């Protein structure tokens, strides 16, 4: 749900070099 | 159940009691009392600066619930006229009318008693009292108390439990409490102890006859073994020890007081007599107190609690509380408290003692004569008086000049706040004193009450036939027996014809001169009396007769002073005088004695003392508690002085400290007047404390009289005159210095009092009307210079006097927009409704306003900083009080109730224009005080002011963006309640909840009246809560009570008040509308009741409302009264089975719990503390812990069954382990250890411990002197407080100690060990952890030993060496934190490695500069406002009433002048806007890319409804699109039920999901966005209600399909052996079934299996036959079994094909090496060694390929800066990445110092990768390197660069563009060399966030067709369709569709229940090589299978070692192909 902002399709807060997503949650 | 290492023993934490109004100094100490069954005595050791002497010392008290006769008058008459005081100390009034009874609690009494009910006039607890008087004489009387919670207390039936006059047994003064009983049946019986002549010396015995009235608490019985509703001992019999389980014993020196032997319950010892023997003398008879409590012991009945053990000696001591004293003949004071516990082995363990210190009396090092330069003009040296006339607080100069009386009051001298006192100009005093006659009373300025008595020669009735000197003199009347107005008994005959003159000899001592006595002209030196006559004053001219309180009782006793003996006739009230008391110690020559040189004044402030004036000196005599005088203290007069009868010497309190001073007057010398102060600080007050854990307090007192001089001075700076209302000085607490001996931080608090009050009618102290608290912070050297401002709390209390309480509204902080001020509400109680009334007469006004006393009226919090808003308060609060009149039966007093009906709260946040106002109102309360109509009010935000007062460093128009329509709303939360109560003559249970109902009103901001809302506005007819105005339903609640027999709810509960269940509304008609379209109308009621919901009428209903849906919860079954009604069975809801509780024999604890499914939990306890010590769980595994004598876990063991075998930690019978007590030795304990954890406590480490060798260097008598003075305890400890005052006082120490100055001292620490495996030989080793604490119990640090490495070092003095050096013990220190005295962490240090475990002194590494530490700053509220990092950046927070500005490190990066674009991140802080409810409604962000472009406002809006749940949310881009179209659905619209369970989730991205929650909170029916319904099925009502199966059904499907099946393990023994009990053995998920074959002791999966379905079958598990399910599976069975260590870490794992991974662990529990053993092969090494950093991150790693990886971390920030991966075989750097960050942590730089590989022809340099971000921290630009032959980026995977291609790489550069909602919209790729620049576009929808590749469409309004209802993309790319599972899962992908319906190139997958992909199958339909890859995903195993339709082409196995993404190792294994 709304655990990672409101963009349900955004990837790692548009900061791919710094962050990462382990399980897709 | 018990601590697993996360807790410790509660820090004693004896914080000072606030005691706002009275201003005294208080303290609380808890006695070590076991709660037992739950009913225990409530006792506390209470210090109070106003308390006198007690059986515990001066200023101490241990109050017991008593009831006594009123001592306001002289003495009780013991007639009906006297009045009783309650336990609180309030006067009582008759309730109802008396009655005659003779039976009580089913026990025949013996007489016809007349019962009179009694209640207090001012009622707080609403308890009811009864007085039981026997009509027929011969029996005793007693009292009863009916508590509002059903308790009954018996007070004073047995003669041992009452205080009576030994002469007349009928006279009773205090009814001590005898017994008590609870509603359950618990009983408590107290047994007191009368006074004996044991131990006391003969002179005490002979002087004090009839000294048997005093009572001392001795033994307290509770925890009765048999249930009974009767008060124990109601017959008058002695308590039977067999009947009780717990004993609370107060020792007085009878038992042993040593640390070697434990005291026994049955003692034959001797009572001890104190030195400071004293008497009370207030009830008309001597109440001689001669004893002191030396110990408080708790004894447990072990033989009755546990039948397995027998008590030989008797009840066994469990907790010992030692009380040592500072015994002296003047007064005794408590200066030592220590908790002690004796072990079973005879050894004892001890907690650090508590040291207290009081002020001392030294009149030879503090007194020297000083002239009063003030009185230079004062020419009158012979006749004047230093007495306080008006009652200001300090004595003024009373004199007559030129034949006219004058008086000069006291006045401040110089700087305000200085104790210097001077006197003002003389004033007329128009009242002519010579008007009245001799020995008459005159008033002051015509005041109400007669104050003084005058005696003058020129007055009438004067006959002094033998005088030396005489003049008109005044005296205080209070210094005489109150019966002077009309004398009786001895006072009538002693005064006789009259009194000639009354002359003072002290502050309250008066010398008597009898008139010429007519009727007996001889006038002999004695007048007859009943007991050896009485003397006559003045007759014998060599003897002194005076009225002086030398006994310290409170009454003017008669004193006769002779040359060789003192004689005191005590006062007994009503002019009675007791037998003489010879007071020895004083004796002067019989020839030289003169009574004029005798003066009596209290100099120590403890009984009056004696001073004899000589010509050149004076001698003092300290009164030893009314039992004599000590040796004289010679004080030299001023040099060159000869005192004679012409001079004068007056004793008065010029300092106002309560102790007299020496005022000298000499005619011939200059200056004429002198002064000598014997003490500048009042003695015998607690001013210093230390708990020897690192905390040391310091109290400082200041007199209230000096405060009045300051309040008068400040009020003299203005043109007004203040009035004082405190006649006597009160030594109020002034400052409280709190010092931490570890952190050096001080916390000096300052208190300021003003507007003191005193009641002249009731002679009571009301309190101050203003208290000013100020708490400052002073930190040690080397700390940060950011000093936190000292807060300021201005509090106004109602004193009960209308003269002060009316004028207290001026000192307030004014506000033009404030709401209406509060005035008290006076109502009566008529017809069950508060009827307001205006006070009737001045007598009624006095009683009403008096009830308001002690109530806080206004509270303002100020921050005292240099900021511009320093004059503005943070929060402002004020309360309205109500006084309800209850009855008018008595003419003297009416009965009232004081309560706070209205409270108001302000949150200015130092912003006066825009406050946050809130207010709670109580509209009505019942007759017993319970509320009926409460109301919470959230006020609307004020209009935006024309003058912005917010700071100007905020972004652009942010203040204008802070305003929302939700803020401008008036919210009235109106709740109604009903209560049950049992009103009976023998039953009283109050405040029982019956039913509640909450509603909420919603009005516009224009409905607020000008002055605000009050109770009168709301009581009107048109008010906003009238019964006709609309409202919103919030819910309702009702409590059901059972009688214990049947579950049927009754109408009125019983005395036991058992709660059957709790009912809570969940649904109504309006909330149910969220099921339309998802649930029909007919099956809704059927499915709602199927879930368990029930219907019932509205509580407090209105017209047109019916049948809300409720849920009952909290079911409990209770036993019979013979079991104390303890619960037998409990249940959550009606869908789950009950749990059964099996209690012990005594019904104190639960020993066994049979769960719903029959699994049991057995508990074995320790009865010293009644806490579990050995538990048996569901799988019959034994968990065991052992405890110390104090209840602290010391060892941990467990054992049980794994795979059927019996393995575990060796039992205490298999292998016994002696727990070590030393910390250094337990570190040197090696393998093996049979315990899981070994705890070593060392809390007394802060006290120095001398070695036994230096103990031999110090002789016995030298130790005898130190052990005598309590400076050294019996063990090897030194008292910190006793040492410091022993170096200050008696400064020369007779022994040198080498441990005080620095030396080996450490804060309170504790060791913890942990084994990792069992006895059968492992790697083992010991995991050692050392935690450090402070005086407040906060973790200073924690140390953990590692295996080996290099590290800094610690010096032996406590300092840190920055040089790093190799050492054996790594001992990493983490969590290093420095706390102030309030708990807030001000410094946090990064982790590090140092040898040894000893603490590093704070001041050493404070400014070490190399040690990296963060700095925090806090506001007076406790919120963090500034955080300074190690690098120097600081993130900040700005708090406002309506928003909170959060600036990150880049936001404050501009203000660092003291990365790439500091101006870019300027003014971009996250701003969260709050409403009046305190909910986040807006989240404001600022977008900016260039250092010049002004930012974009990113506003995200969240709307909360009136119910308070998150209703709507809309992102910025849809908000912008909505401002042009209000018909756009927001990003999220949630519907909830009344409780808050989300029912409907309406999202434009992921569709609409509807879910029906169960009553236990379980997912019953879930409807997805596509339309599929998911129904879940649970176990029957008689089971834990776990899940059984899950059924799903699409709209296309007609019958459901069971996709998941659950099969839970039984209770059979065969399943306990594999530890399977309570677990799901077989789980039939959609992919396949996972079976649980075995479990470990720690619960980890030993052995499990998995079996997959066939590809041509869907997961549908119909029927209840388990065999048809096994027909759909595959023959391949994948079983993964593994083994674990004791700490739940994986050692070995076996895959499905037989490969094993071995994982060894280090001493720190971190993996230090990995191994891999292929099947049929040898064990080859994967990870050789593994070293880690301080913070636990990986540091260096060497693999089996012999290639080493080096990690580098930023020591300031613990961030990864570099990765070096070199291979030492050829010394070639394969990869050297080096990262660089910005202050937030975004990756901006990635350089590579490694030379490129051989694949790249003619390439040696690797270009740098750099990145830029916007303020929103989205990746804007990136410069990477791409190989030349990549072409355009597509889903197609590129081709590798083979070494023969001579391939090259070229730099590229991408720039990204982002939607305002976060969607990526464009990628501008550009490579300058390869000339292949392309652009990738993403079309985003107009109404959602669904965005696809531009090639699919460029139309926004067409994208929503490319997505399903659930939000899944139905088409990946042109020609590739994606089908999806019923669980939002990617079912199948079609790669290349082939025509004519043929089978195509497709891929499809299969996942488990938790979503993990277990299967992947790809298909190719090529004509040449039709191949189908099949991959099966298993734990650390991949099964890749490629098959042609001809034969099997390839069989591959992939083995994974480690987790993915963290240096995982892959091993490909081929069977074929």
């Amino acid at each position: 749900g709304t655990i990672d902002g409101l963009n349900l399709y955004r990837m790692v807060r548009n900061n791919p070099v710094t962050l990462l997503d382990p399980d897709g949650l | 159940s018990l601590p697993k290492g996360g807790g410790a023993i509660t820090g004693m934490g004896e914080a000072l009691t606030p005691t706002g109004p009275d201003g005294m100094a208080a303290l609380s100490l808890p006695l070590p009392i076991s709660a037992g069954r739950g009913y225990a005595p409530a006792f506390t050791l209470n210090y109070n600066s106003g308390a006198g002497n007690s059986p515990f010392g001066l200023g101490w008290d241990c109050n017991v619930m008593t009831i006594r006769r009123r001592t306001h008058f002289g003495v009780p008459h013991y007639d009906e006229t006297d009045t009783f005081l309650g336990p609180e100390g309030e006067v009582l009034v008759v309730a109802d009318q008396p009655r005659d009874e003779s039976t009580l609690q089913g026990i025949n009494l013996g007489a016809t008693f007349t019962v009179t009910g009694y209640r207090s006039r001012l009622e707080s607890h609403f308890s009811r009292l009864e007085y039981w008087q026997p009509k027929t004489t011969g029996k005793t009387d007693f009292w009863l108390i009916y508590s509002p919670d059903g308790q009954v207390h018996l007070l004073g039936k047995s003669p041992q439990a009452r205080i009576s006059n030994p002469s007349q047994t009928t006279q009773t003064a205090q009814w001590l409490l005898e017994a008590s009983v609870s509603s359950r049946g618990e009983q408590i019986y107290y047994q007191y102890r009368a006074e004996d002549d044991t131990g006391c010396e003969a002179d005490e015995i002979t002087h004090h006859l009839q000294a048997t009235a005093q009572r001392y608490l001795h033994i307290v019985y509770y925890g009765n073994r048999t249930a009974s509703e009767t008060l124990p001992g109601l017959d008058g019999s002695a308590p039977s020890q067999a009947d009780w389980l717990f004993y609370l014993v107060f020792d007085y020196g009878e038992r042993s007081n040593n640390l070697k032997t434990p005291p026994a319950f049955s003692t034959t010892g001797s009572w001890l007599c104190r030195q400071d023997r004293f008497s009370r003398y207030e009830y008309g008879f001597e109440i001689r107190t001669r004893r002191l409590c030396r110990q408080v012991l708790m004894y447990h009945h072990l033989q009755a609690l546990d039948s397995k053990i027998t008590e030989h000696n008797g009840p066994t001591l469990v907790s010992r509380l030692i009380l040592n004293y500072d015994e002296s003949a003047i007064a005794s004071t408590l200066v030592f408290v220590r908790r002690v516990g004796h072990e079973q082995d005879g050894n004892v363990v001890t907690l650090p003692p508590l040291e207290l210190a009081y002020q001392d009396f030294s009149p030879r090092h503090h007194a020297h004569w000083q002239p009063m330069d003030v009185l230079a003009n004062f020419n009158a040296i012979q006749r004047w008086q230093l007495v306080d006339l008006k009652g200001e607080g300090l004595p003024g100069l009373l004199y007559q000049d030129k034949g006219a009386w004058w008086y000069r009051s006291a006045q401040r001298l110089g700087e305000i706040g200085s104790d210097a006192v001077t006197w003002e100009k003389m004033q007329p005093l128009s009242v002519i004193p010579s008007l009245q006659s001799n020995a008459s009373l005159v008033d002051i300025n015509g005041d109400g009450q007669l104050d003084w008595v005058i005696t003058g020669p020129g007055l009438r009735g004067y006959h002094s036939q033998r005088p030396d000197g005489s003049w008109t003199r005044f005296t205080p009347l209070n210094a005489l027996p109150v019966e002077y107005t009309h004398p009786r008994a001895q006072l009538a005959d002693l005064m006789g014809a009259g009194l000639s003159d009354l002359v003072l000899i002290g502050p309250k001592s008066v010398r008597l001169y009898a008139n010429t006595r007519d009727g007996f002209a001889k006038g002999k030196d004695v007048v007859q009396s009943g007991d050896i006559t009485l003397p006559v004053p003045g007759a014998d001219p060599r003897k002194l007769v005076a009225f002086s309180d030398v006994l310290g009782s409170g009454q003017a006793h008669l004193v006769e002073v002779s040359a060789t003996k003192v004689t005191c006739w005590p006062n007994l009230g009503r002019g009675r005088f007791g037998q003489p008391i010879t007071l020895p110690g004083f004796s002067q020559p019989a020839t030289e004695f003169n009574p004029a040189q005798v003066y009596l004044a209290d100099l120590d402030g403890s009984p009056t003392d004696l001073i004899y004036v000589h010509t050149n000196r004076l001698d003092i005599f300290l009164n030893k508690s009314g039992n004599g005088f000590a040796e004289p203290v010679t004080l030299r007069f001023p040099e060159g002085l000869r005192f004679d009868h012409t001079c004068q010497l007056q004793m008065a309190d010029v300092q106002g400290l309560g102790v007299a001073s020496l005022i000298l007057s000499v005619p011939h010398m200059s200056p004429h007047h002198w002064r000598c102060d014997l003490t500048n600080m009042k003695p015998w007050l607690l001013n210093e404390m230390n708990n020897n854990m690192g905390v040391h307090h310091t109290l400082r007192y200041r007199s209230s009289s000096q405060f009045w001089l300051d309040e008068k001075a400040a009020a003299l700076t203005t043109g007004q005159t203040p009035v004082c209302y405190l006649p006597f000085p009160i030594h109020t607490l002034w400052q409280t210095e709190t010092e931490d001996e570890i952190s050096g931080n001080k916390l000096v608090t300052t208190l300021r009092y003003a507007r003191g009050a005193w009641d002249g009618r009731e002679r009571e102290f009301r309190g101050f009307g203003y208290v000013e608290q100020t708490d400052s912070h002073q930190l040690a050297q080397g700390n940060a210079p950011e000093r936190t401002p000292p807060a300021l709390t201005k509090n106004w209390y109602a004193t009960g006097l209308p003269v002060i309480d009316n004028a207290l509204s001026t000192e307030y902080w004014r506000d033009d927009q404030a709401f209406a001020g509060f005035s008290p509400r006076f109502t009566t109680w008529q017809d069950n409704k508060d009827v307001p009334l205006t006070p009737e007469d001045d007598n009624s006004r006095y009683w009403f306003n008096r009830a308001l006393k002690g109530q806080l009226l206004r509270s303002e919090l100020y921050g005292l900083d240099d900021s511009t808003n320093k004059h503005v308060p943070y929060t402002v609060t004020e309360f309205r009080s109500q006084v309800r009149r209850l009855q008018h039966t008595d003419s003297r007093y009416p009965v009232l109730w004081s309560s706070v009906v209205e409270s108001r709260n302000y949150h200015y946040e130092r912003i006066a224009s825009d406050p946050q106002c809130s207010q709670n109102i109580t509209l009505s309360s019942d007759r017993f005080g319970q509320p009926l109509k409460q109301l919470s009010v959230q006020y609307p935000r004020r209009q935006q002011p024309a003058i912005n007062l917010y700071p100007d460093t905020l972004p652009d128009k942010l203040l204008a963006n802070s305003y929302d329509d939700q803020q401008r709303q008036l919210r009235l939360t109106y709740q109604q309640s009903s209560w049950h109560h049992l009103t009976n003559n023998t039953v009283r249970v109050l405040g029982l909840p019956d039913s509640t109902r909450s509603d909420i009103f919603t009005y516009g901001a224009e409905n607020v009246p000008a002055g605000g809302l009050n109770l009168e506005l709301l009581s009107d007819k048109n008010s906003l809560i009238a019964d006709d105005k609309p409202r919103e339903y919030l819910g309702q609640q009702k409590t059901a009570y059972t009688d214990g027999q049947n579950t049927t709810p009754l109408q009125t509960p019983t005395r036991q008040a058992l709660i059957a269940f709790t009912e809570t509304t969940v649904f109504n008609q309006s909330t149910l509308s969220a099921f339309n379209g998802s649930i029909p109308s007919d099956k809704l009621s059927t499915t709602l009741e199927q879930a368990g919901y029930q219907q019932t009428n509205y509580l407090f209903p209105r017209t047109g409302e019916d049948k809300v849906w409720v849920a009952h919860h909290g079911y409990t079954d209770y036993g019979t009264a013979a079991q104390f009604w303890r619960p037998q069975k409990q249940s959550n809801t009606q869908l789950t089975g009950k749990i059964t509780l099996i209690w012990d024999a005594n019904y104190c604890v639960v020993v066994q719990t049979r769960d719903a499914a029959g699994l049991t939990t057995s508990a074995k306890y320790d009865w010293r503390f009644l806490t579990p010590v050995q538990l048996t769980d569901i799988n019959d595994n034994q968990h065991l812990i052992t405890l110390d004598a104090l209840g602290r876990p010391i060892t941990l063991r467990f054992w049980g069954t794994e795979n059927g075998k019996m393995t575990g930690y060796s039992s205490p019978e298999k292998a016994s382990f002696s727990p070590p007590s030393d910390v250094n030795a337990a570190i040197e304990l090696k393998k093996p250890l049979p315990v899981a954890q070994c705890q070593v406590y060392a809390p007394e480490s802060w006290m120095p411990v001398l070695s036994q060798k230096t103990f031999n260097r110090l002789a016995e008598q030298d130790w005898q002197k130190l052990y005598n003075a309590r400076i050294i305890t019996e063990d090897g400890r030194i008292c910190t407080l006793a040492y410091r005052r022993w170096v200050q006082s008696q400064k020369a120490i007779p022994q040198l100690i080498s441990l005080l100055n620095n030396g080996p001292r450490l804060p309170p620490h504790s060791l913890t060990l942990t084994t990792d495996r069992y006895d059968h030989d492992p790697e083992q080793q010991i995991r050692q952890q050392v935690v450090f604490s402070d005086g407040f119990g906060r973790l200073l640090q924690a140390a953990a030993r590692h295996e080996a490495g290099m590290a800094r070092q610690r010096n032996e003095d406590g300092s840190l060496i920055i040089n790093v050096q190799h050492t054996e013990n790594r001992w990493a220190v983490t969590g290093r934190t420095e706390y102030d005295n309030k708990g807030q962490p001000i410094r946090t240090y990064q982790p590090y490695f140092l040898n040894d475990w000893r603490y590093v002194s704070n001041d050493s590494a404070r400014q070490e500069k190399e040690a990296y530490a963060d700095t925090h700053v806090y506001d007076p509220i406790g919120r963090e406002i500034k955080v300074i990092t190690a690098k120097g950046w600081f993130r900040r927070t700005l708090f406002t009433p309506w928003f909170t500005v959060n600036e990150d490190e880049n936001d404050t990066a501009a203000e660092v002048k003291k990365n790439i674009d500091p101006k870019l991140y300027q003014k971009t802080p996250t701003v969260s806007v709050y409403d009046n409810r305190g909910l986040i409604i807006r989240n404001i962000d600022f977008h900016r890319t260039t250092a010049n472009g002004d930012p974009d406002t990113r506003i995200t809006r969240h709307q909360y409804d009136i119910h308070g749940h998150l209703n709507q949310s809309i992102d910025p881009r849809l908000y912008e699109a909505k401002q042009t179209n209000n018909t756009i659905k927001p990003n999220f619209l949630w519907q909830y039920d009344l409780t808050g369970n989300p029912l409907c989730t309406e999202s434009i991205d992921a569709g609409r999901t509807v879910t029906l929650n169960d009553i236990e909170g379980r997912p019953l029916l879930t409807v997805t966005a596509t339309g599929v319904i998911q129904t879940r099925q649970y176990e029957t009502s008689s089971l834990p209600g776990r899940l059984l199966s899950v059924a799903e059904q699409t709209p296309e499907e007609k019958t459901s399909r069971i996709t998941e099946r659950l099969i839970w393990a039984g209770n059979t023994e065969a399943e306990k052996d594999h530890n399977l009990a309570g677990q799901c053995v077989r789980h039939y998920d959609t992919a396949g079934v996972t079976r649980l074959e075995s479990l470990s002791l720690t619960g980890t999966v030993l052995s499990q299996s998995s079996q997959l379905l066939i590809d041509t079958q869907e997961a549908n598990w119909t029927g209840d036959n388990e065999t048809v399910w096994q027909n759909m599976l595959a023959d391949d069975i994948y079983t993964t079994l593994s083994t674990f260590d004791a700490t739940g870490a994986l050692l070995t794992q076996t895959d499905a094909k037989g490969n094993i991974q071995r994982l060894a662990y280090d001493v720190a529990g971190q993996l230090n090496g990995s191994w891999l053993t292929l099947k049929g092969q040898t064990e080859q090494v994967i990870i050789k060694s593994l070293t880690y950093s301080a913070a636990g991150q990986k540091l260096r790693e060497e693999h089996g390929n012999d290639v080493i990886t080096e990690y580098s971390y930023e020591p300031e920030t613990q961030r990864l800066i570099g990765i070096k991966t070199r291979r030492p075989s050829d010394t070639k750097v394969l990869q050297d990445l080096r990262y660089e960050y910005d202050p937030v942590g975004n990756v901006i730089s990635i350089r590579n110092d490694a030379e490129a590989t051989r694949f790249w022809h003619n390439q040696k340099v690797m270009p740098e990768n750099t990145y830029t971000y916007d303020s929103l921290y989205q990746l804007i630009s990136a410069t990477g390197r791409e190989m030349a032959n990549i072409g355009q980026q597509s889903h197609q995977f590129p081709s590798p660069a083979l070494p023969s291609d001579n391939n090259t790489y070229t730099n590229y550069t991408r720039t990204y563009t982002y939607d305002r909602g976060g969607n990526l919209t464009k990628i501008q790729h550009s490579s300058p060399a390869t000339q292949n620049n392309y652009t990738t576009n993403i079309t985003v929808s107009n109404r959602s966030n669904r965005a696809v590749l531009s090639t699919l469409t460029e139309d926004p309004a067409q994208v929503d067709a490319l997505f399903d209802a659930g939000g899944h993309q139905n088409t990946l790319i042109s020609g590739q369709n994606l089908n999806w599972n019923t669980r939002g899962e990617l079912q199948q992908v079609t790669l290349v569709k082939r025509d004519k319906g043929a089978n195509d190139d497709r891929e499809w997958y299969r996942y488990s229940g938790d979503g993990r992909r277990m299967l992947k199958i790809n298909e190719q339909q090529a004509s040449n090589n039709a191949q189908t890859q099949r991959v099966t995903y298993l734990p650390n195993l991949e099964l890749r299978l490629t098959q042609n339709s001809t034969a099997t082409t390839e069989d591959l196995q992939v083995i994974t070692v480690g987790e993915a993404g963290r240096a995982q190792v892959r091993v490909l294994h081929w069977e074929s192909g």
